[PDB]
């Protein structure tokens, strides 16, 4: 669980996140670094190269929704399973996403935060964010459990 | 298995780290011990406090090993065979731990090399770290 | 979530499973095939060769307990998570076993049943057992969820 | 990464499979589709019923790729280059599916080789299928 001081450091950094960029950068990096994930997103059009992925407006728009779900998680850290229940049904029952991929996206988001925040993304701040993304990944996978 | 572009990307990115290699190795270890405390089971007799000289010295060793792996990307089973002995034959490190360290190394690089840590470079480094991890977790001699 | 026909198939095969040995065989094969797992069993003595592992009396005795746990799950298929609560806390909270290793041991066990039962271990009988070993592994990993 | 002993074991075990390789490939696919029904999403055209000619045919192609990998165990990236392109670049198969098929191939071998599926052979075959899987899930050309 996040301690009070962890929750504080998390919310302070999250307040500074560029809401139009960070989500699409995380989703884009997922598709580039773990290319099998592109099979779920073929309908988004051209994902044929790193630059195509990162310049794809559907990736950018979808990434903004993903970021919004993370924001929703951050506002409900004591009830992630309830917050993500319908999303879990989508991702597990309908899409059959392997749950490892939820963990991969969480870790890519952590990489994007480090990228944006540099030295401000300290090891303790990272540790707090790892609890967050682990909780979100677990909540998404709830319908497999 | 790395493409030519992956090999280029890795050599270029690690080449940029240069003299920071040990510092960044130590930072990655610290990130790992704080984020994933179960990894401290491998270092039970270490001082793992912030600023630890033992973590600094170990970070340098890890970093130098990666430099060697980058130089010998097309000869890694041979180049890394003593490290396979250590990690696979002696310590029997569970492979999940390699994912965790690899992740922490990517975070470290992202935090320090914003211009160099492009999606393509991130992808190539992830594959390279997977290849290194596979050698170090395999018993092949 | 096994069909009635899957339940009778599972039950019929399990009634022929030797309680003294199949668990030891599965644990032994885990230690040989996935050598990092040996780190959890230093107190068992000589694991230097496949023959040492498969003849090791502590592997056999421990494997009997592992098999007894599977027997328990089979008797409580509608509540694997409760059946395995105590073991989940041991494996996750105390030993910090990576949950992928739970899946690996379940799959080794399936390989052991196949070896023993040959033609009887048909694809549909396997499919039923796969649901069982997935449910056991998921239950053992509950304390990570 | 395979040891000399692993390579010996794989060649010996696959030799014992011999002319049944195609049959075993097909059975492994059948086992996979029944156990892990989401894998069927990769073969929607196919008649996936028991005794299917399409499964029989595919099973032979899979088996022949494995025979090829065994014959070129020290040259797998080259030998499997077109299969890697297909699985990693064109189809984008989730690597988890390779774990599923590899498991089902081991189960199939265990069921048919009661006198030869020793713990060492099991171990070596698991490593061999991981090595194949790694090549087929990598884009390296
Ligand atoms: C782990 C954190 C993740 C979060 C928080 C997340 C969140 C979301 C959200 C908010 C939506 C939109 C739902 C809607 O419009 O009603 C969605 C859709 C989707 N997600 Fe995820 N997701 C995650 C992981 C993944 C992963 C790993 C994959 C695939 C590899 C994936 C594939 C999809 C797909 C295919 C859709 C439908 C997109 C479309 O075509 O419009 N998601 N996700
Ligand atoms: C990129 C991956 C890795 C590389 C390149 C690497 C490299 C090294 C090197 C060079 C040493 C020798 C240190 C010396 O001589 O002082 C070493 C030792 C060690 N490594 Fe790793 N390592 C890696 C991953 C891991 C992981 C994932 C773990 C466990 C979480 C681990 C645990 C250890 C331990 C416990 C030692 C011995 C430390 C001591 O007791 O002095 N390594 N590693
Ligand atoms: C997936 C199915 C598994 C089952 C059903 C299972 C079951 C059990 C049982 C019944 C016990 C004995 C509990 C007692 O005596 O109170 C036990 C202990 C233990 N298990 Fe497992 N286990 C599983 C997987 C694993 C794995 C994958 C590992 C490690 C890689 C592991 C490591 C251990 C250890 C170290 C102990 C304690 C041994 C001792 O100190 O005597 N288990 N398990
Ligand atoms: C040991 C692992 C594997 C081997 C050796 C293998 C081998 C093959 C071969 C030889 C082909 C035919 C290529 C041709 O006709 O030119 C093929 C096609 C294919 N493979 Fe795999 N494969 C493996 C794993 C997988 C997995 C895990 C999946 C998905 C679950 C998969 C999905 C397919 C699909 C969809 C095709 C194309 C089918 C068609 O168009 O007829 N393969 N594979
Ligand atoms: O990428 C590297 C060096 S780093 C690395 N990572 N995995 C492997 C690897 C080599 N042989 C394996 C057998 C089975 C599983 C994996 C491996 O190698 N070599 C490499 C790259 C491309 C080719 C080609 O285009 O023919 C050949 C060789
Ligand atoms: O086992 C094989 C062929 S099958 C296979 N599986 N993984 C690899 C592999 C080769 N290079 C890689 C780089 C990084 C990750 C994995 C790989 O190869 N080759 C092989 C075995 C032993 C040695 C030695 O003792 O020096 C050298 C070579």
């Amino acid at each position: 669980h996040l301690t009070p001081e962890e929750k504080s450091a998390v919310t302070a950094l999250w307040g500074k996140v560029n809401v139009d960029e960070v989500g699409g950068e995380a989703l884009g990096r997922l598709l580039v670094v773990y290319p099998w994930t592109q099979r779920f997103f073929e309908s988004f059009g051209d994902l044929s190269t790193p630059d195509a992925v990162m310049g794809n407006p559907k990736v950018k728009a979808h990434g903004k929704k993903v970021l919004g779900a993370f924001s929703d998680g951050l506002a409900h850290l004591d009830n992630l399973k309830g917050t993500f229940a319908t999303l879990s049904e989508l991702h597990c029952d309908k899409l059959h996403v392997d749950p490892e991929n939820f963990r991969l996206l969480g870790n890519v988001l952590v990489c994007v935060l480090a990228h944006h925040f540099g030295k401000e993304f300290t090891p303790p701040v990272q540790a707090a964010y790892q609890k967050v993304v682990a909780g979100v990944a677990n909540a998404l996978a709830h319908k497999y459990h | 298995v790395l493409s030519p572009a992956d090999k280029t990307n890795v050599k270029a990115a690690w080449g940029k780290v240069g003299a920071h290699a040990g510092e960044y190795g130590a930072e990655a270890l610290e990130r790992m011990f704080l984020s994933f405390p179960t990894t401290k089971t491998y270092f039970p007799h270490f001082d793992l406090s912030h600023g630890s000289a033992q973590v600094k010295g170990h970070g340098k060793k890890v970093a130098d090993a990666l430099t060697n792996a980058v130089a010998h990307v097309d000869d890694m089973p041979n180049a890394l065979s003593a490290l396979s002995d250590l990690h696979a034959h002696k310590l029997r490190v569970d492979p999940v731990n390699f994912k965790l360290l690899s992740h922490c190394l990517l975070v470290t690089l992202a935090a320090h090399l914003p211009a160099e840590f492009t999606p393509a470079v991130h992808a190539s480094l992830d594959k390279f770290l997977a290849s290194v991890s596979t050698v170090l977790t395999s018993k092949y001699r």
